RNA sequence: GCCCCUAAGCGUGUGCUAAGUGGAAAAGGAUGUGCAGUCGCGAAGACAACCAGGAGGUUGGCUUAGAAGCAGCCACCCUU
């Protein structure tokens, strides 16, 4: 389902730098 | 047969590795090294568009006169390194050679010809080791299978050679098989 | 099917899929061949489909050559199974294949039957791969 | 005119061709046997001499295997 | 009318086109009739 | 981070994108467009269009009910 792509796409965000807690 | 050395201009390195390498291969250039029976390794950059456009002229062996620093030596491509994907030269080895010496180098032997009908030609060595003059070297040499009929195997031994040009690969090396042509039977058995 | 007739050890680590080939990556055998571009584990089954695929275009009048052999084997737990309990058995066996590597390598005296051919085959692999041939 | 093929047939004494023309050779004709097949289809061909219009029949001969000498 | 991901030309008198954003091949026999979909 | 919500640039110079792409996705399909590089043909008239010729042995052998350039298999010659 779309929720877990959406939560660690958003990861890709310029301030997280390419990171972030649970993928 | 007499080659002409083709003008490629050469500058030394300032710096060495690979940082300096990948930069230099950035700005278009291909790192080589010079080396010679006189024992003093050159370390220089090489125009990659210039480079390039000789080996497709005159093949991997191309007799070349470089000109460092308003100097010219004459030099052989001794040996290249291809990336295996990009296909971009990454390295030459060059070989400092003086006219009228014996060099041993790889020649790619070329087939031509129509084969008897229901013939098929496997061609099993892509090259042959030979020794020639500096300037003599034969950029490919031609075999010809127009009529041997199934069965034949042309050897080594059995290449024109130019005047000059002797085989130092020993003369049992099948440069050519010739077979009958595989049924669509021989097809399916083959690597199942 | 291309299995290896035995194996020392019959359970083994996945092959590791890092690193350009640096074996096996110029058309040795044939005058045309297929190259990989891509990490995959190429299987028997795959390599089969490829192969009875080339034939087919051919008919006959040609030869392939696998360059690759599946002696690597993966293993599947029993279905329906929970964590633990050993490994499992057996189940596939694969080619580490890595880009560079040429897989299949075809002689036809047509040129243009021969691409068509092995186009045929790459449709059956896992990767992206491309023609490549003797020549420079 | 007859056909130059079954002309072929009638000079080789075979009653059927080669249904592999390289891989056989139902018989042999004499290229005296091949001009006597081309000065008789001479209303028939586009050839000036006779010996171009025997190349012709032997062309015909090659394409269902039979040797010419 | 056929809709599929891949459209080719079945036919040598067949002509790729794009009309509205979509991939189409256009043909004078209908069979070879298709869009990208 | 700097159009307004919302502190600070509807910043300056040179390009690219027409998809709201930017602001999710594969194998694969594809005359989208830009930049760079090999190679072919062309003022001895190329590529497109239009006028005319495209043929004779011959229905090339074999297979078949049949197979005449155009199920299939082998060969793929010669002449004006
Ligand atoms: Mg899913
Ligand atoms: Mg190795
Ligand atoms: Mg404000
Ligand atoms: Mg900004
Ligand atoms: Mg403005
Ligand atoms: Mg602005
Ligand atoms: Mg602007
Ligand atoms: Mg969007
Ligand atoms: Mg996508
Ligand atoms: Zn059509």
């Amino acid at each position: 389902a779309k929720r877990g792509r959406k939560k660690r796409d958003r990861k890709h965000s310029k301030a997280n730098h390419g990171k972030r807690p649970n993928a | 047969t007499a080659n002409i050395p083709n003008k490629l201009t050469a500058n030394v390195r300032t710096r060495t590795g690979k940082g300096a390498s990948r930069q230099a291969r950035r700005d278009g250039k291909v790192p080589a090294v010079l080396y010679g029976h006189g024992t003093d390794p050159q370390h220089l950059e090489l125009n990659a568009r210039d480079f390039a456009a000789v080996l497709r002229s005159h093949g991997t062996n191309a007799i070349l006169t470089l000109d460092i620093e308003g100097t010219e030596q004459l030099a052989l491509t001794k040996a290249l390194d291809v990336h295996p994907i990009r296909r971009n030269i990454q390295h030459a080895d060059l070989l400092v050679v003086q006219r009228g010496e014996k060099v041993t180098v790889e020649v790619t032997v070329l087939v031509e010809g129509d084969a008897t009908p229901g013939t098929l030609v496997t061609q099993d060595a892509n090259t042959i080791e030979i020794e020639a003059e500096a300037l003599s070297i034969p950029e490919q040499l031609t075999v010809s299978v127009e009529g041997v009929e199934a069965g034949t195997q042309i050897t080594a031994g059995q290449i024109s050679l130019p005047e000059g040009v002797n085989l130092i690969s020993d003369p049992e090396l099948l440069v050519v098989n010739v077979v009958e042509a595989p049924s669509a039977e021989a097809l399916e058995e083959e690597g199942a | 099917m291309l299995i290896p007739r035995k194996v020392k050890h019959r359970k083994q680590h996945h092959p590791e899929q890092r690193g350009i080939a640096s074996g096996g990556t110029s058309v040795s055998f044939g005058d045309y061949g297929i190259q990989a571009l891509e990490h995959a584990y190429i299987t028997n089954r795959q390599i089969e489909s490829a192969r009875i695929a080339i034939n087919r275009h051919i008919k006959r009048g040609g030869k392939v050559w696998i360059n690759i052999f599946p002696d690597r084997p993966l293993t599947k737990k029993p279905a329906e199974t929970r964590m633990g309990s050993g490994k499992g058995s057996p189940e596939w066996w694969v080619a580490n294949v890595k880009p560079g590597r040429v897989l299949f390598e075809l002689s036809y005296p047509d040129e243009k039957t021969a691409r068509d051919a092995l186009t045929r085959a790459i449709h059956k692999l896992p990767i992206k791969a491309r023609i490549v041939t003797r020549e420079e | 005119t007859p056909p130059a093929a079954k002309l072929l047939l009638k000079a080789a004494g075979v009653q059927k061709g080669s249904g592999e023309p390289h891989k056989t050779k139902v018989a042999k004709v004499t290229w005296d046997q091949v001009r006597e097949i081309a000065e008789t289809k001479k209303a028939d061909l586009n050839a000036n001499d006779i010996d171009a219009a025997a190349k012709i029949i032997a062309g015909t001969a090659r394409s269902m295997g039979i040797t010419v000498e | 009318m056929k809709v599929n991901p891949s459209v080719k030309p079945i036919c040598d008198k067949c002509r790729v086109i794009r009309r509205h954003g979509r991939v189409m091949v256009i043909c004078s026999d209908p069979r070879h009739k298709q869009r990208q979909g």
